[PDB]
């Protein structure tokens, strides 16, 4: 899980939640910093004997149900927003009237 | 028998609007309600002398959501009096204005009842609200009631009209 | 990092080994990578 601009803006708010449960995300430097490891001279040689899986990710394997853990915890999170910035509305509505 | 009860007196640019909507009584059973206003025209000043109580009609609201419970809840006038999820309401309320200028309130006071529907279609007894103000452009309760949709409404009108009964023989 | 990675703990960015069940964790390969993460971090990395 990489946190950057562009097109992954819209997924970034669940990233605190999945941190919390011992899982970490990573910003885009983290994770060139991570790829960066890769080229170290013993990865390096290494990678000249065997084909090198690194499991980068942060521990998002471990998460049952990655897809409807990060929908549910994206559902909560608009719910919760929605709601507060509908009462707020109501409220100016009413100060207004 | 007879009982009239004074509703309104405003101050408009034409005058008093003497509001009476005295009702009438067949041994206690209410049977009609008879409402006449009454209009001394010419400009009147006094606004300490100035009221308006009206009485609500069973004003549905619009809604469909669990935020409902928390905009119900986000209104300090209403109080909870019912252990039934929210989604939609159905008051009966009735206010009262004072007036202290043209169109300020120099006060309001809403105490109204709460509606809404109940397990198997087997509806019973329900409760009510509370408001105060002062210095006020509207009413809270009234406004809310009507912005989320209107009363409960048997009167949708029909979309082209014809005559009925037009003509010289009328 | 060798003598910092808790025991029966997968650290968050390993190595993994084929075996016959497949890619799994491997504990020195793992560590051999964070070490020259700990080298890159005091230190850095070198590319001429």
């Amino acid at each position: 899980w990489t946190r950057g601009t562009g097109l992954m803006s819209a997924n970034n708010i669940i990233a605190e939640g999945i941190e919390k449960l011992g899982v970490r995300t990573f910003s885009q430097k983290e994770m060139a910093f991570n790829i960066l490891g890769l080229l170290t001279p013993e990865i390096v040689q290494l990678c000249q004997e065997e084909p090198v899986m690194a499991d980068l990710n942060g521990g998002l394997q471990f998460i049952d149900n990655l897809k409807d853990f990060t929908s549910k915890l994206r559902t909560d999170l608009l719910e919760t927003a929605d709601i507060r910035r509908a009462v707020s509305i109501e409220s100016a509505i009413e100060q207004k009237v | 028998s007879t009982k009239a009860e004074i509703k309104a007196v405003l101050n408009q640019p034409s005058g008093k609007l003497v509001e009476v909507v005295g009702t009438i009584y067949r041994e206690g059973k209410p049977v009609m309600e008879v409402t006449s206003q009454f209009l001394y025209r010419g400009e009147y000043n006094d606004y300490c002398n100035t009221f308006q109580k009206v009485t609500e009609t069973p004003v549905q609201v619009a809604f469909k959501s669990a935020k409902d419970l928390a905009v119900l809840r986000s209104k300090e006038w209403f109080h909870l009096e019912k252990d039934v999820q929210f989604d939609v309401l159905t008051f009966r309320c009735e206010s009262t204005y004072k007036f202290k200028s043209a169109n300020v309130y120099s006060s309001i006071k809403t105490t109204g009842q709460v509606l809404l529907e109940l397990p198997t279609k087997e509806v019973i007894q329900v409760g009510s609200v509370d408001y105060e103000a002062g210095t006020s452009y509207g009413n809270p309760v009234t406004d809310y009631l009507s912005r989320n949709g209107k009363t409960i409404e048997e009167s949708v009108i029909f979309e082209n009209a014809i005559p009925l009964s037009s003509g010289e023989e009328l | 990092v060798s003598s910092t990675i808790p025991s029966q703990t997968i650290p968050f960015l390993h190595i993994q080994k084929k075996t016959k069940d497949g890619w799994e964790y491997n504990k020195k390969l793992s560590s051999l990578y964070l070490d020259g993460l700990e080298s890159a971090a005091i230190n850095g990395l070198t590319f001429k």
